[PDB]
């Protein structure tokens, strides 16, 4: 009976479906979609759609698996499919690129700007395809595709797979008698007349497992809450001015993460962390332990004056709310007044995990002693200081 | 620095 | 055509979930506004397309046509095809007080939405009753009290003269013909459609799907376990709501704003930096910010002394400070300080950073880089510059 | 078409469904899907469909229900329901399992890789299963049912379930004779001659809004934007090198949260902030307001010179561009030459939400008036003077 | 600073 | 600063 019709347009959208989903996927099976390992702006997949078929089959296809065969493998269509049946026979698909440098994939060079799949008309009379391709867009939207955007068209071999030498809408096929005819004048043996097929999804398509279906233009990803009758979003919007992307948080109250990096200037960065520092007693360097960086960064520090004074070991500095500054060291031993200043120096040293932090602060000379911490012009390591230090990690 | 501070001088 | 029986279920899902939402679109549900206790709505169906169409609906959207809005059907929709025609929906309504929406005088009780059958001959009502609850079940719904029936007008809108259960249609060869004989062509044959959602619900592309509370998005991982969900916690003290990422060891992002007491910031970078010979300002290059927020910059010092240009501090580890310059020409030993000035200023995406040390008279030349009472951009410096960008 | 033509095989696609439904679910009535919780690589269900039925059937079946009867209770087929009637008659499920380990659900231990279910033919003459098969496979395109693969097969009782002796495809099973009658040869008293009806487990499995599917390894969260043709996505990924996971957000230009925390050294943290400060004039102490930490964690401040001079009182530095420093007081009152330096302090104390913020910058001896705001060798509060103050909060 | 900064001395 | 630093003094 003629409900072969539904039953072929059946097949073409199923197996349309599944072009867009490998379409869709960077990755396939723990591996880059070869498909997006070249650099051309056009490629054309032959109708035997081996491409689409897993490799580790009896014959062996084009997507990879992961290597392990007792893994669960991801795939798209039978090892015995074929499409090439029917008054509506599976053609070949059309991939059009733009290239693009995947941030976390260097195999990855070029990203899909759309995918058109080609099925040529074997019905008896050329002017039926219109028919035919009623029932593909009754079998779209059965599996929630837009089924708004078809159009017919004769195709022919280019010096890069094919391109479409004529085209005309689903809808003027339907309604326009005289561009109808128009058209078919054209349909030669040298052309090949096709329904081309690029499937949108409706609102309706579900979330799939390996990301092949991707939210809609400025829909959100929500959470029910705790807060009732809240629900907290999220969402990536593009803004047309300044042509960027944001991942907007901001309707959650606190993002909680535990290691965090962004760019600046292209760099990679972990933020600043800050402790308040002061020597102990003795004029000892001074060791702070450098944070552990994510791995491909390096670590960074800095130290800045925060008080200082010229009364080197006769100090003390370590509380945040005062300051104990009992003057500068005489030559006979006594604590006299503070001495004029002529300088500061921190230094900092990284030696297998630890900072090593020494100053100096270089005072008016003969007042001194000769020999100790404090001697000469200069106030070794000396607790008469406090400074705040900033540790990062960079590349 | 409380007020018993006091340093030398150019004078 | 041969998409009846999908649209029978698609219509009478969308009905079904119209009737479980008090809100559409941030607006009080039209349907609950009275307090009659049935109601029967269109077979045209325009009070369930949106306002903002050609043909004006009466389900309301945001006042704002940027985001997207919720919708049930297009607005080009006819469900009235096909031998399975959409009949309209009769609705009961209880009486229910709003605890917080006073524009809402009553509560759906059942919505049953009715398939006028326009095949020849009746008796395959069964065949397609059979299909659309086929179509049902796939789609996780439960039909409730599903039922063929004759319907014909009443006061507010339509009553079951007759009746036969879905079950005893294709059980009960004597009950189905009774029934049958029953369906002459002057009455009006049905499918009764109550739908009740019995199966859990897929995450959709449109977003209107939100995650169950307390619920964990997860990635496999070949690290195993309990390092790879994410999730929206609430807390119900300090109300506050948390997106835990901290089962991820590092967020890697590129550009990253935050909030700071009203105002958005991104992080401070930090630079270590000292003049080169000649003093000359020194130009940082600003850093690029995102849109609406601007430049940001402070220099605070680290290492100084009086030797001027006399000085190699560009080390973190070691300084070079040899003495400040002596009018005879000579290097002296480190002259007394009396300030250090750092200033900085922004144009065409750079900053201009000028240093100053102020250090005792009497002692550098008259002229000079390093004169008067003066260190000019002073090498014998090192400062650590911080940029961030905010609004 | 809105009739029935097999009704056999409109019975063998409602049961194929549901078998579909049940097998794409981790969750079924709040609970664990019961066939997820062994650890065996095959395992065989009965024909009697105990395993699809119901716990709270009459006779129990094995799906769970939520334990209570308020609920709407999922279900897959009625408590009564039997298949193995008709010409092609249910006689089993082949599941067949991959190990697994679930990211959040300890219950889980395995993963599905494909179900094969059997339904085996009992038709007067065995060629007739052609004819039958080709009922079901177009009674399922009527139905939006889609499987993966159609064969006729032979089976034989195993140790453990079945395996199929010899299988042909559907295609070759009615196109082919000579396979055809070779393969019925093979249909000896001991075999079943059955049809096998072939879910594959991939990744257009749908993620569920109670979180209990995961993502498949490495795929990306996508959003369309109004770039056009262009996609922004973020996914988790795991590097061997380093043992760590990753949120890897860089596609997207921005990441804009309201607060933010991270972690370094096992301790939570907010971002340091700035601001670019000075003393009112008058020698008063200076007040900050303490930022709000996210409860839990508390305030922290530091404070690092910027600026400095010994002008005290006779200076304006609140421009970050210039400063205006006008010497020091000297007894008389007048202003001075700056005089030399000994020291800075800074000293910072929290109250009730505000850092209370004083300074002092030690001069020499001997040059300033004997009282006052600048006096002995002190200048207090000073103006002459910026420090950058810096917040975050911590645990 | 600007160029009028003067300081004390130890000459 | 290395041990050769030294400074200008008020003494
Ligand atoms: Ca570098
Ligand atoms: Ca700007
Ligand atoms: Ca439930
Ligand atoms: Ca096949
Ligand atoms: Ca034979
Ligand atoms: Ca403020
Ligand atoms: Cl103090
Ligand atoms: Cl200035
Ligand atoms: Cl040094």
């Amino acid at each position: 009976e003629l409900m072969i019709k539904s039953s072929n347009a059946f097949d073409v959208i199923e197996l349309s479906s599944q072009i867009q989903r490998y379409a869709s996927l960077s990755k396939i099976n723990n591996r880059t979609n070869p498909i997006l390992k070249d650099n051309k702006a056009k490629e054309f997949k032959d109708a035997d759609l081996k491409w689409l078929k897993l490799e580790n089959c009896p014959t062996a296809g084009d997507v990879p698996t992961t290597g392990n065969n007792n893994d669960l493998q991801d795939q798209f269509i039978a090892c015995d499919a074929d499409y090439r049946k029917g008054d509506l026979s599976y053609f070949g698909s059309q991939f059009e690129f733009s290239t693009y440098v995947h941030p976390s994939n260097p195999e990855i060079q070029r990203q899909i700007k759309q995918v058109v799949s080609y099925f040529q008309y074997r019905g008896m009379e050329r002017a039926f395809i219109g028919d035919a391709a009623g029932y593909v867009i009754s079998e779209a939207k059965k599996k929630g595709f837009s089924a708004q955007d078809y159009r017919i068209v004769l195709i022919e071999p280019d010096r890069v797979g094919y391109f479409e030498s004529n085209a005309i809408s689903y809808e003027e096929f339907i309604e326009n008698p005289s561009a109808r005819e128009n058209f078919l004048l054209k349909a030669t043996k040298d052309r090949t007349l096709a329904l081309a097929v690029s499937l949108a999804q409706t609102g309706e398509i579900a979330m799939q497992r390996d990301g092949s279906v991707a939210f809609l233009e400025d829909s959100e990803l929500c959470w029910d809450t705790a807060a009732g009758s809240a629900k907290s979003c999220l969402s990536v919007r593009y803004d047309t001015v300044g042509n960027k992307t944001e991942l907007d948080l901001k309707q959650i109250d606190v993002v909680s993460a535990k290691g965090l990096s962004f760019e600046s200037d292209g760099k990679t960065k972990t933020p600043v962390v800050s402790t308040y520092e002061t020597f102990q007693d003795g004029g000892r360097a001074k060791t702070i332990n450098a944070i552990e960086c994510p791995t491909g960064l390096n670590n960074r520090f800095a130290a800045v004056v925060s008080s200082f004074s010229t009364a080197g070991q006769n100090a003390n500095f370590s509380s945040e709310s005062a300051k104990d500054s009992q003057g500068t060291t005489q030559k006979d031993g006594s604590k006299g007044p503070h001495a004029l200043l002529s300088g500061i120096s921190l230094n900092w040293t990284l030696t297998n995990k630890v900072w090593d932090v020494t100053a100096s602060i270089g005072i008016e000379s003969g007042i001194l002693p000769t020999s100790g911490i404090d001697s000469g012009s200069l106030l070794r390591n000396p607790k008469s200081l406090s400074f705040i230090a900033f540790q990062w990690c960079e590349n | 620095f409380n007020d018993n501070y006091s340093s030398t001088s150019t004078v």
